[PDB]
């Protein structure tokens, strides 16, 4: 109807924006191992 | 060790639109009375099922799943049908199914076959050949007793007529199948007081029959327990209830197994099984 | 003899490359796909 | 060859990264068809609302409270024996080994509100059997524990559903392959408990074992290793559960006609006499029978066990070691099975005569 009863709110909400990111990587910044390429099957729905 | 392929050579003169009809109809499953590695379009259809020069009803079905040989069609060329044995010793390697069924397979369910008890049944029909073919129903193994008992149930207070019960209850009310977390109701939104009942009342009336009787014999042996041969009776009646039993208790035959996959199949919807 | 064509069709026919990745998704596998068109039919006149 | 499965599921009622592999995995049906089987099988005067509070309450302090209905796609599909094991350690006759797996399993999980996890999960199997909802319906053999992958709070779990057991290969830490085992509480060989033990073939049986009287009911299931095929199984489960059967055969559900036939004097009326006018003066010619079968000893009354056969054992002689090994930070003696062959159909046979 209209009436204040004494009382305020404060309001609080979270957005969300898509972003353009920028790295930056130094030389040689990382260590990597890579192992051996291995395979298995099995039956599906038409083949295997 | 090789599989067991059938090759069912479909005849000329087929409609382009039951051609097409028959391209999505794979997947699905179809019976033998014999196995042999080059079967005809009319071992399949429902002509073969025809008992006393008229059409199966739902205790002819469920006496003839039994004594036939399962098939699930797999692809399908524009000339032929090619389908795949299951329950002999065969190493069918692809094998995959489609549900047809109004419930929803789990990854891991056990499924056996059912005739189409309640509502319609999704039939082919082939006008060119003067010929149609019924699918059976795949539910899972946990439903198979649930299913008959409500739809038997069901079918006999529909009998009570004659104010021999009271027709006027809504206290009990919605006959549901829950499974996977969805209902599905059985009256199916419209009324088929007729065209089902007529088509299990056979069923329905071997179990009146039958449960009648159990209940009679054993007062009749034991007086205090709350001319008219008596033991042709316990015979009689052991020999009816054992040999109607067998019929309606049934075994799984395939397994939902999914790898990479869904967990669901959904009704109409393709999966890959093994062989039980 | 472009008039005697009831209609002609070109294919197309476009494969597209994959990203092998581990974690929650299922494995990728390579997609195909395969188009057709169909031509037109216009027409011309001048008169003297 | 063997025959592997694979499903995806959450974690809460199973964590793959610390149970051992070649571990017996459970399956759960959707908690959603409860309510329905309890809302039409629960005999008279008794409640069908406990076992949909005590649902509720569970599912309220396990995962997301939210998506727990029906077409969410993502559920709590598997559990582990060990959990199911340790959420009733107090039924089992070796309170040692059910206590050890107990704590074992309360403080090697997250610990946030796991042994509220536990209590609550016993109570809803415990009011599952009070509106004849038994658990051998919504329970069942998924498989062996054989690979997994996990992410936050997401599992992905590899098992073997069919075929030899050590023929499965795996990346296990030390070697390729893995055995069967389980926990130590939940081993049942009836063999020599019926004075047979002898030497041959056995089957896997996966029994369960409920006890059921006014509010105080109590279920428990074990791994059952016999030489007793499926049929006469449950001859020797009765034999060795013969307390429960009395128990709940009577704590549980809390006509002369072959002799008036012997004589044409008795009052009558042939078949070919049930017409209109004769309706209403024939209920009364006859002999009359009053009385009701109703409060008597039923099926669901009066069962007492429910198994299924998952498993066989096919050699010269069963060679099962117990030793105690750890669940990392708990020792916990677990049973080592040599040679299992999984099987399946899971048709489970109910036991109550």
């Amino acid at each position: 109807t209209g009436f204040h009863p004494g009382i305020a709110f404060t309001v609080v909400r979270q957005d969300r924006f898509a972003t353009e990111q920028l790295l930056y990587a130094e030389r040689a910044s990382e260590s990597y191992f890579v192992g051996q390429i291995q395979v298995h099957h099995h039956d599906a729905i038409g083949g295997v | 060790a090789m599989p067991f392929e059938i090759e069912v050579l479909l005849p000329g003169e087929l409609s382009p639109a039951e051609t097409s009809a028959l391209q999505k109809c794979e997947g699905k499953i179809i019976t033998f009375s014999t196995l042999r590695h080059r079967a005809s379009l009319v071992d399949i259809a429902l002509s073969s099922y025809y008992i006393n020069g008229a059409p199966p009803d739902t205790l002819s079905l469920l006496e003839a799943y039994r004594m036939r040989f399962a098939a699930v069609i797999t692809r399908v060329i524009p000339g032929k049908l090619l389908a795949h044995a299951i329950g002999v010793g065969t190493p069918t390697p692809g094998l995959f199914i489609q549900n047809t069924s109004p419930v929803d397979l789990c990854n891991g369910d056990y499924i056996c076959l059912l005739p189409p008890v309640f509502g319609s049944a999704d039939s082919i029909r082939l006008d060119s050949v003067g010929l149609e073919i019924v699918f059976p129903l795949t539910i899972p193994q946990t439903l198979m007793r649930e299913i008959i008992a409500k739809v038997v149930a069901r079918a006999v207070e529909r009998t009570a007529a004659g104010a021999q019960i009271l027709p006027h209850e809504v206290l009990r009310g919605a006959d549901v199948i829950c499974y996977n977390g969805r209902r599905y109701e059985l009256e199916t939104n419209l009324q088929h007081r007729d065209g089902s009942d007529a088509a299990i009342r056979t069923l329905v009336l071997n179990l009146m029959f039958s449960i009648n009787e159990g209940c009679l014999l054993l007062l009749a042996l034991i007086p205090t327990l709350l001319r008219f041969p008596i033991y042709e009776t316990i015979s009689s009646w052991i020999s009816t209830s054992s040999r109607l039993g067998d019929t309606l208790g049934t075994r799984a035959i395939l397994r939902v197994c999914v790898f990479d996959g869904p967990s669901t199949v959904h009704p109409g919807d393709r999966t890959a099984v093994i062989q039980v | 003899e472009l008039a005697y064509v009831r209609d002609g069709v070109i294919q197309f026919e476009v494969q597209q490359p994959m990203i092998a990745r581990d974690g929650p998704h299922p494995v990728d596998q390579p997609v195909h796909n395969y188009m057709v068109k169909r031509i037109h039919k216009r027409s011309l006149s001048a008169a003297f | 060859t063997t025959q592997l499965i694979q499903q995806v599921s959450l974690t809460d009622f199973f964590r793959p990264d610390i149970e051992h592999a070649g571990s017996i995995v459970l399956i759960l049906r959707h908690p959603s068809d409860m309510i329905g089987e309890a809302n039409t099988l629960t005999q008279a005067g008794r409640d069908p609302d406990v076992l949909l509070e005590g649902l509720r309450n569970l599912f309220n302090a396990c995962t997301a409270p939210w998506t727990v209905g029906e077409g969410g796609g993502l559920r709590a599909y598997v559990t582990s024996l060990s959990f199911i094991a340790a959420c009733r350690a107090e039924e089992y006759t070796d309170k040692q080994a059910a206590d050890a797996n107990r704590t074992a399993i309360v403080s090697a999980y997250g610990c946030s509100r796991m042994e509220t996890r536990l209590i609550r999960f016993s109570e809803c199997l415990r009011a599952m059997v009070q509106c004849h909802v038994f658990p051998h319906r919504f329970i069942s053999f998924f498989g062996s524990l054989l690979e997994y992958t996990i992410q936050d709070n997401l599992c992905n779990i590899t098992a073997v559903a069919k075929g030899p057991q050590e023929a499965a290969r795996t990346d296990k830490t030390s070697t390729r392959r893995v055995t069967a085992n389980i926990p130590a509480c939940v081993f049942w060989d009836v063999d020599k408990d019926l004075h047979l033990s002898a030497d041959g073939l056995k089957h896997v049986f996966l029994v369960f074992v409920y006890t059921q009287r006014r509010q105080r009911e109590g279920v428990r299931l074990h791994l059952a290793l016999s030489q007793l095929n499926e049929q006469c199984f449950g001859r020797g489960i009765g034999f060795l559960l013969g307390r429960i059967r009395a128990e709940n055969a009577a704590w549980g559900t809390e006509l002369p006609l072959v002799q008036l036939s012997n004589d044409p004097t008795s009052p009558r009326c042939s078949i070919g006499e049930i017409t209109g006018v004769n309706w209403n003066l024939a209920r009364q010619r006859l002999y009359q029978w009053t009385g009701d079968f109703r409060g008597l000893p039923t099926q669901l009354s009066c069962m007492y066990a429910a198994y299924t056969l998952i498993g066989t054992i096919p050699s010269e002689s069963v060679r099962y070691t117990r030793r105690m090994e750890r669940f990392g930070g708990y020792n916990v003696p677990t049973i080592w099975l040599e040679g299992v062959v999984w099987g399946g159909t899971n048709t489970w046979n109910e036991c109550y005569y």
